[PDB]
This record gives structure tokens, C-alpha cells and sequence, in this order.
């Protein structure tokens, strides 16, 4: 469950950024919003819909 | 409608943008591209005494934050063209360096490593006056890039030894990259 | 701990996102991931996707 | 020769392109020769037939024959005995209208009857449901055969008493096989 | 964009409509006349975009054809006709 939450939290960090929020986590993660594997997702989704 | 190339109105309109951005926050991203054509037209040419119009607009751009994401590739070139060009009056030039420093805290610069780094390196050589300022831009840019900076280390080092330049912040981070452990 | 927002900040009020934004990301990622895809300027180059 | 996807496209264009062009044999020969750099005639059938036809309407019936006997794959000038092969059916049909135009007229007719006896067998027996486009074009052929049979039969015997039941049995069978086609109705009328 | 189309065709063939609209809409505007090179390099791209697409870009050919042939006559939208004729050739080829 924790693993599922943190996986998904990475998505939150990426989205909520674009609306002037920043999420926070107690084990403090590094910033992952710019990480290039997101632009893979973007393409993957694009094709797949 | 009421943007023109005249110090008179431009000052006030820019102060308006400043208050809109902080009002809408994330929402401003939509209305940004209607305004970019005017912004780029300000830097490109400006008759303002000491280029202070463009300083205020730099000071506006400082506040865009994550809004500026999709339009950084438009807006980063003319910013760079201030801090490289010999003619430009020192105050404006400083603001442009300090602007890139602000934007580093809330955008990604990995695409524009080469666009930013080479002019910083150039500025370090030509003008000795901005050597502190430009180092504090570069230091933060390195901080944001991380080990993506490893290419540039030597190239930059060759101006850092030439003029004997010392920043805690820079030296720390380079040594920290080569050994591999950032905070 | 996991927290939607920083101590300064206020959550978005934006009509097309849900008010549950941090929960929805945390526990229905694909549903908002797709909806958020649709709200970007990225969709300019995927015509016929509403 | 480079692009292996643009090929079907290019042949279609090569076809369309050609039909604007003027209908004189040397011009077509040149233009065809050019395409012969990378397309065998066992591929662009519907130009080579149309090429043969052009020779026929300009009186180079030997030249035309040469083209068709190339397409058929085996010779029916040499064997005046055996049946004309049907495996390239539109081609065979083209051989006979050439054949008639060069005055083996009684023998052209004679073969054409075998053609439709064999071709309608290739419908009613060999129609398994999947080949129903094949039989569609084959019907628009059969009606082109049947209609020729009538038209010819008059130029052979004449219009009197005995011939008329036959020719009407033909045209009416044409108009049955190709419902929509103008000339079948205009004939029958 | 010219280069990106020609060089990486697999990427572009899905995003043909968007690119092509954005390109056509440059040619339709009245105030990109102060630079000739926008119109030239837009046409050059349509040439390469045509090359890649092939039949996929059939329905758009009539639209472009009017635009291009209107440019060929009356060189006020003064593209080097070299480029316009080249593109025209490319459309009809593809």
C-alpha cells in the first residue's frame, strides 16, 4: 500500500506543480517532476489514446 | 491593445502583470501566450534610459514560476542576449543574471545547459564586474543540473583558473559532483 | 506522511480538476493522469480527443 | 526502386498519369519502356491490355498479339487446336477481341462460346462465398462476353427468324449478369 | 521542423494533421509578408511532410494546391518560385 501510494505520489508531485502546489512527504523525496522518463509516459499515453 | 514601445505605459502594465500572476497562480499559464509576443518585443528593442523597462519586465518574469514551463524556450534566449552583449548598461545585465538564478529554483534547465553556460563563461572573461553575480547564477544552475554538469566542469575550470575565481558555493558543488553526494 | 500542500500554499479551486486533487492522484492515478493530459497544450497534437 | 511502401501508390499514379496522355502507340511504348525498368508486365496487366487495344485501333494487330501472348504466358497462334487458357481471364478476353479484329472471326466466336461455358462454370461451381468480389468482376466480364457474342453473331449470320432467339437469349443473359450497365440494356432494347 | 520531419519520419506520421494545419495557417495569414523565409521554409517543410505522408495527406492536397497555385501567379507573396514549384511537384509525386 505504501509502495502504491509513493508511486502515485510521484504523479501528484508532477501535476500539483502545474497548479502552484507542492506536495510534501515525511521521508523527503528529491524533485522528480523534470525526470525524462515522464516524457516517455506522455508519448505512451498520446499513442494509446 | 495598450502596450506600445513607450516608457509611459509599459511600467504600469508590467506592474499589472506582476499582480495578475500572483492572483491567478497556476491559472496564468493559459493567458501567458497572448502576452509573450509583447514581452519578446520589449527585450529585442527598447529606448528606455538605462534599459529599466526591461529590468522591471525581468523582475516580473522572476514571478512566473512553473507557469513559464511550456514557454521557457521562447523566453530564455532574449534574457541571455542581455547578459552576453558588451553595450548593455550594467544594471540590466545584472538583473538578467539574477533572473536566471530565480528561475532555476522553479524550472528545469537540462535542455538549456549549453544556452546558459557558454554565455556565463563568456561574461566571466570579458567583464570583471559581474564575476560574483555570474558565479552565483552558475552555482545554482549546477545545483539544479546535478551530475549532468560533469561534461562542462573542465571547460569552465579553464576560465576559473585563468582569472583566479573563488566561490564557496561553486567549489563545494564541483567537488561534491566528482565525489557524488548532493544536498 | 504525505501531504497535499506546503504550509504556505492553498489548494487549487480550478473548475475542471476535482477538489480531492491530492487524494485522487494518490489513489486513482490513471483517471486524473488522463484528464490532466487532456487539459495541457500537448493535446494540440492529438486531435479528436475530448 | 528505393522506397518499398510507395509502390502500390506509384503504380496507381503511373496508371492515372497515363490516361491523360495522347493515345498514340510510340508515345505509350516510350512511357511503358521507362516503367519496364522496375515493373514486369506480370503486375501492371491493365496498362498492357490497354496498350494492346491502342495497337488494335491503329491497325498494328501483330504488335498487339505479341503483347497479349507475352501476358497469357503460352501461345494460341501456334496451337489452333487446344482451348484458350482462362487463368488470366480479362487477358484471354482481350486476345479474342484482337482475334476478331484480325479476321479469324468464325474461330473467335467459336472460342468465345467456350469461354463463357467455362467462365459460368467458374461462377456456379467455384463460387465459395469468400470469392464474391472475384465473381462480381467476373460477372461484369461475362456480360462483356455475352454482349460481344450477340453483336458478333449478327455480323456473321444476319438478323432473320432463326438467329433472333439466340441473340436475345445472349443480350438478356448479359443484362441479367450486369444489371446496371448501360450498353447491355441499350443492346437488348 | 523541416529537418525533424524528413529525418525522423516514424515520429511525425501520427502527428500529420496538427503539423500540417499549423503550416497551412502560416500561408493563409496576411502579415508574415515582412519575412520571405517563413513562407519559403513553411513550403519546403510541406514538401518533406508530403514525402513522408503519402496518401495519408490526400484530402489536404486540394487546399494546398489552391494556396500554392495562387502564390505562383502574382509574386507579391514572393517566394522563390523554385520552392513553390518544388513543393507542387512533391505533393503530386507523393
Amino acid at each position: 500500500l505504501v509502495a502504491s501510494l509513493f508511486r502515485n505520489f510521484l504523479l501528484a508531485e508532477r501535476i500539483m506543480r502545474s497548479y502552484n502546489c507542492t506536495p510534501v512527504s515525511s521521508p523527503r523525496l528529491p524533485p522528480t517532476y523534470m525526470h525524462a522518463m515522464w516524457q516517455a509516459w506522455d508519448l505512451a499515453v498520446d499513442i494509446c489514446l | 491593445e495598450f502596450w506600445v514601445m513607450n516608457t509611459s505605459i509599459q511600467s504600469t502594465i508590467i506592474l499589472l502583470i506582476e499582480q495578475i500572476v500572483v492572483a491567478l497562480g497556476g491559472e496564468f499559464k493559459l493567458y501567458l501566450p497572448q502576452l509573450i509576443p509583447h514581452m519578446l518585443r520589449v527585450f529585442m528593442h527598447d529606448n528606455s534610459p538605462g534599459r529599466i523597462v526591461s529590468i522591471k519586465l525581468l523582475a516580473a518574469i522572476q514571478l512566473f514560476g512553473a507557469n513559464l514551463d511550456d514557454y521557457l524556450h521562447l523566453l530564455l534566449p532574449p534574457i541571455v542576449k542581455l547578459f552576453d552583449a558588451p553595450e548593455a548598461p550594467l544594471p540590466s545585465r545584472k538583473a538578467a543574471l539574477e533572473t536566471v538564478d530565480r528561475l532555476t529554483e522553479s524550472l528545469d534547465f537540462t535542455d538549456y545547459a549549453s544556452r546558459i553556460i557558454h554565455p556565463i563563461v563568456r561574461t566571466l572573461d570579458q567583464s570583471p564586474e559581474l564575476r560574483s553575480t555570474a558565479m552565483d547564477t552558475l552555482s545554482s544552475l549546477v545545483f539544479q543540473l546535478g551530475k549532468k554538469y560533469q561534461i562542462f566542469i573542465p571547460m569552465v575550470n579553464k576560465v576559473l583558473v585563468r582569472h583566479r575565481i573563488n566561490h564557496q558555493r561553486y567549489d563545494v558543488l564541483i567537488c561534491r559532483i566528482v565525489k557524488g553526494y548532493t544536498l | 506522511q504525505l501531504a497535499a500542500c506546503e504550509a504556505t500554499e492553498l489548494l487549487p479551486m480550478i473548475p475542471d480538476l476535482p477538489a480531492d486533487l491530492f487524494t485522487s492522484c494518490l489513489t486513482t492515478p490513471i483517471k486524473i493522469a488522463l484528464r490532466w493530459f487532456c487539459m495541457q497544450k500537448c493535446v494540440s497534437l492529438v486531435p479528436g480527443v475530448t | 526502386k528505393l522506397v518499398p511502401e510507395r509502390r502500390e501508390i506509384i503504380r496507381q499514379i503511373w496508371w492515372e498519369r497515363l490516361q491523360g496522355c495522347q493515345r498514340i502507340v510510340e508515345d505509350w511504348q516510350k512511357i511503358l519502356m521507362v516503367r519496364s525498368l522496375v515493373v514486369s508486365p506480370h503486375e501492371d496487366m491493365r496498362t498492357w491490355l490497354k496498350y494492346a487495344s491502342l495497337c488494335g485501333k491503329s491497325g498494328r494487330l501483330a504488335l498487339a498479339h505479341k503483347t497479349l501472348v507475352l501476358l497469357l504466358g503460352v501461345d494460341p497462334s501456334r496451337q489452333l487446336d487446344h482451348p484458350l487458357p482462362t487463368v488470366h481471364p480479362q487477358v484471354t478476353y482481350a486476345y479474342m477481341k484482337n482475334m476478331w479484329k484480325s479476321a479469324r472471326k468464325i474461330d473467335a466466336f467459336q472460342h468465345m462460346q467456350h469461354f463463357v461455358q467455362t467462365m459460368q462454370q467458374q461462377a456456379q461451381h467455384a463460387i465459395a462465398t469468400e470469392d464474391q468480389q472475384h465473381k462480381q468482376e467476373l460477372h461484369k466480364l461475362m456480360a462483356r462476353c455475352f454482349l460481344k457474342l450477340g453483336e458478333w453473331q449478327l455480323n456473321l449470320q444476319g438478323i432473320n427468324e432463326s438467329t433472333i432467339p439466340k441473340v436475345l437469349q445472349y443480350y438478356s443473359a448479359a443484362t441479367e449478369h450486369d444489371r446496371s450497365w448501360y450498353k447491355a440494356w441499350h443492346a437488348w432494347a | 521542423l523541416g529537418h525533424l520531419v524528413s529525418n525522423a519520419p516514424r515520429l511525425i506520421r501520427p502527428y500529420m494533421e496538427p503539423i500540417l494545419k499549423a503550416l497551412i495557417l502560416k500561408l493563409k495569414d496576411p502579415d508574415p509578408d515582412p519575412n520571405p523565409g517563413v513562407i519559403n521554409n513553411v513550403l519546403a517543410t510541406i514538401g518533406e511532410l508530403a514525402q513522408v505522408s503519402g496518401l495519408e495527406m490526400r484530402k489536404w492536397v486540394d487546399e494546398l494546391f489552391i494556396i500554392i497555385m495562387d502564390m505562383l501567379q502574382d509574386s507579391s507573396l514572393l517566394a522563390k518560385r523554385q520552392v513553390a514549384l518544388w513543393t507542387l511537384g512533391q505533393l503530386v509525386a507523393s
